[PDB]
């Protein structure tokens, strides 16, 4: 079969302006493993972004944590730009500090 | 507690990508890597400080070579045209009176197509690949044995060895820091953001209140931190101007009663 | 390869009445720890259960309705739960019916003989269509809510199974692999593959279809 | 006396469509200045047409699926517009469906050809169902606005009209010939003789029925 | 507008002592002829009793309904099968807008209109069984198909035109309703109105409900005839319970030429 | 066809207590021909009653006017006994001084 990624982007620590924290972009239930995960800094590939063990969960979809170290500005807008066999256009997904 | 191992074999893998890996849980602990690149099992996150012999993690990899070894030879029983990717999840769960209950499961191309019947000692499966990867597989020397060995001996022995080794691994607890927020998303309905933000063990719940009444629970979502910790957010559409009069609350393991969050 | 088959229906199976509506198995996942009914050819070449009812008497005959000599289980072709097979298919069917110029409707039969009793719960809906105001166009759409019910299947009974699918955009050549499951709030035209899922034939209901034994 | 038939479907007749409901006709009369078909023996036996569809091709068949040649019209069984005669029924075949105690649903079919081509305008239904919650049994019915519109008949061509009744009581041995009308907010059964009204089927379709040619 | 009408009916199996055969002529909605097989004679009825018109022509018309008594009862042997029937015949002719002459010949069997007399070749016509075997005994009888020829294509209008003569101020008469508003309370929390208008002709009376002054809704409706030829008509309506009040009925009849406005009644 | 009787009972003029009037029973729109009517005085078949000539109406069913002499009173029930082949067992409809 082939399923659609699920994207979450969230900080591992409250989003505190000023402070370092990490930016994790999990990328979930997808199918083939093959995926395209850029983080994202004003539109800016980020290149310090380093993967976990791609893993899959019960469903037999895989999974993947994309992370990065940094300290959130009060000006500054993450995201996290995702390419699959399923998207036509690699999706984007912006950081609330909501999450 | 439960040990899996979670096998996968791509028969086209991008360069530099290796075309077998592997994946060792203890419960919803990463433990053990393996890849073909490098050919070895390393531990992982805090599993490299528990006091395992050290010819430990030699034998596990000797293991996961055969294993690396039985899943390359499937595509090519698999004929028909590419791409394929065999998955395989192989553990056993440590029942109440040290009664493992081993699992044997297998996918391919995300489709559940194979098991491991123990009564039978083959693997078995009724979809054709099925069929010719089982057959395949069974004419590999003892790799009915070894595999059988792998459920039956390997793996619960490794659990109480790795159980005696890792009970505080297994008894972190890290208490969620919670952020209750408002967006007004919706035009006449602000959505409430409620956020577990470090936490393990990764059973968390998230309820919330209006006015000191049960409310609901929101849109859940879930995942993991780069310190193998989880994280865990909720959220509620509500009137605009309403949000004030909303609370949530948070029952997870490491607050030993139930926390409140305001805005 | 080509047979006209008569079929003779049985009675309903549950939880289907004479006096119910025509259950259905809506989507393509099942309850936790049960399975769709899938007839399959391989892991990428497969069609979901929707439509279960029970034929009684097959009667087979060559395209001029001479008699013919029940043809053996198609190869290939299976019932498979989740890793286990559980019938052979006898002959199959699909209807191709241009709802719109990009938007097709497969409706696809199987003719299936059941070779390992089992059981299976799955989540059910039905066809309903809503009364209108004059000569407004009222469509045939599926229910949303689904009703989690448990479908028995006897050994050695044979079974008509059924699954419709949407192919939008351009259409391919041949046997249309498309697993799509029932789109609530999607309307459905009526083909002859569909006629029996509306509300359950009465037993011994004959219809004859124009069948094949191979892909 | 007794013939398989395959009729093969035609076109939809207006106001049809393949992607609209199927209309039929609910009442027993008719607007100021027209009328009803009636599939009449004589005066005191007829049945008035409700269900209109138009056959392409019409292939007779023995009990045992061995070819027959068309048979004559049956005699003293005539489709009667007002006072004047416009086709001939050919084959005929009642479906009793036992809807609980003291309900009989009987669906009558009338394979007739149309010897002067005629007009009528009929108030118009459909059969509609409504969305219930959980496994509710919700019915099928017969909604209660009616549509007026004209159905036309050319000549020649080959008609298969419908009646369905709901026998209230004791039952007669032989042919019901209970006049009833399609009733709203009354519950009915499907039988082989409404299956293809609930959507116009496609073009070409084919349906064998167990016909007889007397009463 | 004027029609001559005649309704005849035969039955197969009468009632003891009752007529097997039966006319009512009719010049627009006023009954002026009856006839049946037992007194076989014509004679007038209501206003037409002192019509100027001939013995001649009411011996005329008696001797016509005896051919006619015969073709009908001749029907019911024509027939075969078990009875009973009933054989009705509307048999007139309208005074078209342009001094034109609209026959009309229709015939129905045990309720079903089954039969028609085609003027062109004098041949009742009819596709319904029993259609053909009355129309072929029938066309087997005495020029049968010219007495029904004559009756619709001449003697009818003839006739038409003569009754308008002596008997219009018959048909022009006009007696006003006298109307009552009561009201009954249908139910807790409702009242159902009765308004009634008793005796009036012509029989075309309108009835409305006022609600204090605005448009209200005429409700149920039941309108039937009386001994005399006078007609009685009721409406109801169900409004809110002590809202009995406010509600004025007005009535419409030909002999009112100001609408009148009804009351309820202590 | 077989048509089943409408019955209506309504007085002739204005129901008045203490004053002659009639008690008509008008039935309508039946098929076949015999019907069987009996005005009922408290449950009492009143001998003297007369009726008009059986005639039809457009659509072929036949219409009746029973009519009888009576004086309403305080306490008093007037009714009409209809009996067709269409009516299972004998309808009843009472007078209400509405009409």
């Amino acid at each position: 079969i082939q399923r659609t990624p699920k994207i979450q982007v969230y900080s591992r620590h409250p989003a505190e302006n000023g402070k370092s924290n990490f930016l994790n972009c999990y990328v979930s239930g997808f199918h083939p493993s093959d995926i395209e995960v850029d983080l994202l800094k004003n539109g800016e590939r980020i290149e310090k972004v380093e993967h976990s063990d791609l893993s899959f969960s019960k469903d037999w979809s895989f999974y993947l944590l994309y992370y990065t170290e940094f300290t959130p500005t009060e000006k500054d807008e993450y995201a996290c730009r995702v390419n699959h066999v399923t998207l036509s256009q690699p999706k984007i997904v912006k950081w609330d500090r909501d999450m | 507690l439960s040990l899996l191992y979670h096998l996968t074999a791509v028969s086209s893998p991008a360069p530099g990508t290796p075309a077998f890996w592997v994946s060792g849980w203890l419960g919803p602990q990463q433990y053990l890597s393996y890849n073909s690149l490098r050919g070895e099992a390393e531990p992982c996150g805090a599993w490299v400080w528990e006091n395992q012999v050290s010819w430990y993690w030699e034998k596990e990899t000797t293991d996961l070579r055969i294993k690396e070894k039985l899943f390359l030879e499937a595509f090519k029983a698999l004929g028909g045209k590419g791409p394929y990717t065999l998955q395989g999840l192989l553990g056993c769960e440590l029942g109440p009176d040290n009664t493992s209950v081993p699992t044997a499961k297998f996918a391919l191309n995300g489709e559940e197509f194979m098991n491991f019947d123990l009564k039978q000692g083959t693997w078995g499966g009724d979809w054709p690949e099925a069929l010719a990867i089982s057959q395949r597989w069974q004419q590999q020397d003892k790799a009915a044995n070894k595999e059988l060995t792998f459920l039956l001996f390997s793996c619960p022995h490794r659990l109480r060895e790795h159980l005696e080794r890792g009970r505080g691994n297994l008894e972190w607890k890290e208490p969620p820091s919670m952020r209750l927020k408002a967006r007004p998303s919706s035009p006449g309905f602000s959505v409430l953001t409620c956020s577990a933000f470090s936490f393990y063990p990764p059973e968390l719940q998230l309820r919330f209140l209006r006015n000191g009444l049960a409310a609901g629970t929101g849109q859940g979502d879930f995942g993991p931190n780069s310190d193998g910790s989880f994280h865990a957010s909720s959220s509620l559409t509500v009137k605009s101007g309403d949000e004030h009069h909303y609370c949530c609350i948070v029952q997870h393991a490491g607050l030993a009663q139930p926390l409140r969050v305001e805005l | 390869e080509e047979y006209k088959v008569v079929l003779t229906f049985g009675s309903p199976m549950s939880p289907n009445a004479n006096n119910k509506q025509t259950w259905v198995n809506k989507p393509l996942d099942a309850p936790s720890g049960h399975y769709n009914v899938k007839i399959a050819k391989d892991v990428d070449h497969y069609l979901t259960m929707q439509g279960f009812t029970s034929i009684a008497s097959v009667d087979w005959y060559t395209i001029d309705f001479q008699p013919s000599e029940a043809p053996a289980p198609i190869k290939g072709l299976q019932v498979l739960v989740n890793i286990s097979k559980k019938a052979d298919v006898y002959a199959v069917k699909q209807f191709v019916t241009a709802q719109t110029n990009n938007k097709h409707q497969v409706t696809s039969l199987f003719l299936v003989k059941v070779t390992t009793g089992f059981q299976v719960n799955n989540y059910l809906s039905y066809f309903y269509r809503a009364s209108a105001t004059g000569d407004a166009t009222t469509n045939l759409l599926v229910r949303g809510d689904t009703y989690t019910a448990g479908i028995s299947f006897t050994q050695g009974g044979w079974y008509l199974l059924t699954n419709t699918s949407i192919v939008d955009g351009a259409m391919p050549p041949g046997w249309v692999w498309n697993n799509v499951e029932l789109k609530t709030n999607t309307a459905y035209h009526m083909d002859k593959g569909l006629v029996h899922l509306i509300m359950p034939l009465p037993e011994s209901t004959q219809m004859c279809y124009e069948m094949l034994t191979s892909i």
